[PDB]
RNA sequence: GCUAGUAGGUGGGGUAACGGCUCACCUAGGCGACGAUCCCUAGCUGGUCUGAGAGGAUGACCAGCCACACUGGAACUGAGAC
RNA sequence: CAGAAGAAGCACCGGCUAACUCCGUGCCAGCAGCCGCGGUAAUACGGAGGGUGCAAGCGUUAAUCGGAAUUACUGGGCGUAAAGCGCACGCAGGCGGUUUGUUAAGUCAGAUGUGAAAUCCCCGGGCUCAACCUGGGAACUGCAUCUGAUACUGGCAAGCUUGA
């Protein structure tokens, strides 16, 4: 039911006073295919037990998406730290023309065409944050006439 | 301008039957299918994204027997008709003479269709063409020549043909041993195991 | 009619010839930007008429120096 | 003067002549003042293999444009439907 | 000194919302009267009025759908430092046509829909979304 | 930078210039072995690098590498050389085609043999 | 910072033709930080390559325009050439 | 007509980057675009077996744009990462509160002329296919002129008081 994606796995370390302890960060995201879709990160001495971490801490933090046929409602800007990212819609049969990290978090979320950039920072973390922040800023026909008390007809009219 | 090697260390590679057999056999009882080729075939292949992009646009491209300049071209034809790119790509490849003449069953494998397209024995609209990769239109007959139809390698290969699926956007009669192309076969018609948007997304890297 | 400029009166100290300048407003091709662009043209002015800062009426006609090859028709404004 | 003749264009061996109309001292396949036409001497049955704008080419005869005798030609053939 | 009052309406506006502020209040004036004419008209804002016979005063009343500002992003296009002005085939679509472009033309302040529906280019004031 | 300081002074965009000058934009050039001896790559590496002084034909004189095991350049050789630098040689900015004029290929090559110039054995 | 035929005017001459094109005289002007003058590089365009675009780079082949013809200079003939 | 008969190579395989083992060597010989590799159990050097990618080509070098939002118009920055003149006054320049009228320069609409052909793109046609050739259109985002629109910017005239 959920499609799971590991995005990035570090070796990260601390000293103390008798050398370095290593241990390991996990970054994953979860999605249903139909506009869910959460990121987990997870820390842990060792790998499996780091990306199970991130997978239930994943599971847990989904937020919504209004998709519009498998592709976005409108271009989007999305920002975190240093990482700047850009997506647009796209027509059938494009598929998902962006970055590794920007590609997981769509691919689970469901967006099936779109054209992506990422500007800035590339750093993973911050670029599934930036990603998924754009995409729960995005907005419907629907919330859009809602908001300001008119049909979808008359949003999208002549 | 030929792959001319081994026939089932392609499929054995991509992991899938990709029909490069007539069929009178089992792949499995031929081969084995499901281990990858050469002395480190038994190790399990890490795939990044990348890797599962290029064996699957591979694995397109040594079912319909197409090099790499002809595949690009085929994309980029595919890209500039109007549509779905991946569904016009699909549509490009099954409109090749050899790929038609091997659904209508004159061909065991898409192979021998080539070769019996080249040996000058197929007709399109009463006109010998001896090109591989020549366009089969709406409409079109596809012909076997009179002096080729004595051949015993067009009866087995009619003769395995019922064996497999009709392609419903063909109407061949194997008795005067000549079909018509109704139509461009839809996406639907197509084998659900080929995944075009790899393909697609691969040539956008 | 007849294809005309409008301009200012730069200088009259030739005899019987005046400098005009024209300005364009045109948007710049790059940064967009609508900016102001100046060309001076020798006038020929019979009669002396004009003065330094009179806002004056030019038309074009058939070489009358090295670099006259324009010619007064009116005076819009005085100084 | 000018004259009305034919630009040798197409590939080799399958040429394709353009009916244009020139200053005869131009090259060939130079500098040229009006196309008025097509000419293709290979052209496949059912196909258009030649075609003339006889008002442009009337035109200029009036004007004082001479005529190449192959042009001529395909004038007449063109007359003769 | 003040050299742009439209681009202070628009950010009065902006605070406001961000302010959660029922209503702001500005000096008038038409132009001002007329962006104000296009928000209403448009859903964006509740209400305007004009107050004052010698120094005029614009007051808008700002609405709030869900506890959130419905002004998501109001933005200066044409400025002072730069003019953008717009052909009618090359008029500007904001957030995909779910949002506006308000387009000053010779028929006067519209949307750039209902630019594009008399034919007209002009002005792009700003974008509201 | 504001629209009025771009207008004033516009964008500029820095040129940069070649790593391999000698060649003068030529895909190789032709030179005369002035020297021909080894040197120490720089640290962590350790070896004796086969290198060349070599007089081109457009008068620069420059040093380049001979890249694989063995060969058969001295003082007067005439060879042909390409761009390409050694990262752990100071100032080796370009080399040696193997096979190519008076430079011989490298013996009993069996792969990658068209980089040092190594015919087809007859097998 | 540059310019004395230099900028303009009158008259004569000259050209197929307007014109400091040339000559005599008079006026003291003309160009220039919206880059004159000087120095370096360069045939120009339709186009070509790249780029999502905006741009960036480029001007071989084909076609339009220009310039040159061992180097410097000159005219003759001619509808047209220096 | 005859007979599979006359016709396959090149680069790569530690990561980026698709593809792994043995033997030889032992900071040597050597590799290398970068990270780096080589010190006696080297998937990185050299050979072999196996494999990967292209294929009558394959690699290398040179050179341009890209990736580079790394000159940022679209589309960047300046407390500490590079970056606010030591502080001002002020010419040129850029910018300009509010109302009415007028003008129509900017701006907008339409029309006309031009924007050579070829090239690019779309729909077709002919070479067995394709490259290639070719009909028509679209485009040439520009310039000029004419006729209109007057909201906004500019000019002109008259004001107003909230900036000064
Ligand atoms: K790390
Ligand atoms: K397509
Ligand atoms: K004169
Ligand atoms: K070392
Ligand atoms: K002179
Ligand atoms: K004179
Ligand atoms: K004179
Ligand atoms: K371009
Ligand atoms: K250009
Ligand atoms: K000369
Ligand atoms: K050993
Ligand atoms: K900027
Ligand atoms: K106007
Ligand atoms: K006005
Ligand atoms: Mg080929
Ligand atoms: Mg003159
Ligand atoms: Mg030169
Ligand atoms: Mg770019
Ligand atoms: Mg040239
Ligand atoms: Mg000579
Ligand atoms: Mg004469
Ligand atoms: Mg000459
Ligand atoms: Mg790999
Ligand atoms: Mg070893
Ligand atoms: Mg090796
Ligand atoms: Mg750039
Ligand atoms: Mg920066
Ligand atoms: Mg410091
Ligand atoms: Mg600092
Ligand atoms: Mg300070
Ligand atoms: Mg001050
Ligand atoms: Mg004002
Ligand atoms: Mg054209
Ligand atoms: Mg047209
Ligand atoms: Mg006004």
């Amino acid at each position: 039911e959920l499609q799971e994606k590991l995005i990035a796995v570090n070796r990260v370390s601390k000293t103390v006073k008798g050398g370095r302890i290593f241990s390991f960060t996990a970054l994953t995201v979860v999605g249903d295919g139909n506009g869910r879709v959460g990121f987990g990160y997870g820390k842990a001495r060792e790998v499996p037990a780091a990306i199970q971490k991130a997978m239930e801490k994943a599971r847990r933090n989904m937020i919504n998406v209004a998709l519009n046929n498998g592709t976005l409602q409108h271009p989007v800007k999305g920002v975190h730290t240093g990482s700047r990212v850009f997506m647009q819609p796209a027509s059938e049969g494009t598929g998902i023309i962006a970055g590794g990290a920007m590609r997981a978090v769509l691919e689970v979320a469901g967006v099936h065409n779109v054209l992506a950039k990422a500007y800035g920072s590339t750093n993973p973390i911050n670029v599934v944050r930036a990603t998924i922040d754009g995409l729960e800023n995005m907005n419907s026909p629907e919330m859009v006439a809602a908001k300001r008390g008119k049909s979808v007809e008359e949003i999208l009219g002549k | 301008a030929r792959y001319l090697g081994p026939k089932l260390k392609l499929s054995r590679r991509e992991g899938t039957d990709l029909f490069l057999k007539s069929g009178v056999r089992a792949i499995d009882t031929k081969c084995k299918i499901e281990q990858a080729p050469g002395q480190h075939g038994a190790r399990k292949p890490r795939l990044s994204d990348y890797g599962v992009q290029l064996r699957e646009k591979q694995k397109v491209r040594r079912i319909y027997g197409v090099l790499e300049r002809q595949f690009r071209n085929y994309y980029k034809e595919a890209a500039r008709l109007k549509g779905n790119t991946g569904e016009n790509l699909l549509a490009l490849l099954e409109g090749r003479l050899d790929n038609v003449v091997y659904r209508m069953g004159f061909g065991a494998t898409r192979a021998e269709a080539r070769q019996l397209v080249s040996h000058k024995a197929i007709m399109v609209n009463g006109r010998v063409v001896n090109i591989a990769s020549y366009q089969v239109s709406p409409n079109d007959v596809v012909s076997i020549r009179e002096k080729a139809k004595k051949q015993s390698r067009v009866k087995a290969a009619l003769e395995l043909a019922e064996q497999r699926e009709k392609p419903t956007w063909l109407e061949v009669d194997a008795g005067k041993m000549e079909g018509t192309f109704k139509r461009k076969p839809e996406r639907s018609d197509l084998s659900a195991d080929i995944n075009e948007h790899l393909i697609v997304e691969l040539y956008s890297k | 009619k007849i294809r005309t400029l409008q301009g200012r009166v730069v200088s009259d100290k030739m005899e019987k010839s005046i400098v005009v300048a024209i300005e364009r407003f045109v948007k710049h091709p790059i940064y967009g930007k609508f900016i102001k662009r100046t060309t001076k043209l020798h006038v020929h002015d019979e009669n002396n008429e004009c003065g330094i800062g009179d806002v004056v009426e030019i038309r074009e006609c058939r070489p009358l120096s090295k670099t006259k090859s324009w010619t007064l028709v009116r005076v819009v404004e005085k100084a | 003067m000018v004259t009305i003749r034919l630009a040798r264009h197409g590939a080799k061996k399958r040429p394709f002549y353009q009916v244009v109309v020139a200053d005869s001292r131009n090259a060939r396949n130079g500098r040229f003042i009006e196309r008025v036409g097509f000419f293709n001497p290979i052209a496949s049955e059912k196909e258009e293999g030649t075609r003339l704008d006889l008002d442009r080419i009337a035109h200029w005869v009036g004007q004082g444009a001479t005529i190449s005798d192959r042009v001529a030609a395909l004038i007449k053939e063109v007359n003769k439907a | 000194s003040m050299q742009d009052p439209i681009a202070d309406m628009l950010t009065r506006i902006r605070n406001g919302q961000a302010a959660n502020k029922a209503a702001v209040t500005m000096p008038s004036s038409k132009l001002k009267v007329a962006i104000a004419n296009v928000l209403k008209e448009e859903g964006f804002i509740e209400d305007f009025k004009v107050e004052g016979d010698t120094k005029p005063e614009l007051e808008l009343t700002l609405k709030y759908f869900q506890g959130k500002a419905v002004v998501e992003s109001i933005q200066r296009v044409s400025r002072p430092g730069l003019r953008i002005y717009k052909r009618k085939d090359e008029l500007p679509k904001v957030m995909a046509g779910l949002g506006i472009a308000v387009v000053s033309t010779s028929k006067g302040v519209m949307t750039d829909r209902a630019a594009r529906q008399a034919g007209l280019g002009g002005e792009i004031i700003c974008y509201v979304a | 930078a504001t629209v009025n300081q771009l207008v004033r002074k516009p964008r500029a965009r820095k040129v940069a210039k070649s790593n391999v000058p000698a060649l003068e934009a030529c895909p190789q050039k032709r030179g005369v072995c002035t020297r021909v001896y080894t040197t120490t790559p720089k640290k962590p590496n350790s070896a004796l690098r086969k290198v060349c002084r070599v007089r081109l034909t457009n008068g620069f004189e420059v040093t380049s590498y001979i890249g694989g095991e063995g060969h058969n350049l001295q003082e007067h050789s005439v060879i042909l050389i390409r761009g390409g630098r050694v990262k752990d040689l100071p100032g080796v900015r370009y080399h040696t085609v193997r096979g190519a004029l008076d430079c011989s290929g490298v013996k009993d090559r069996k792969q990658a043999r068209s980089k040092y110039g190594v015919k087809r054995p007859k097998a």
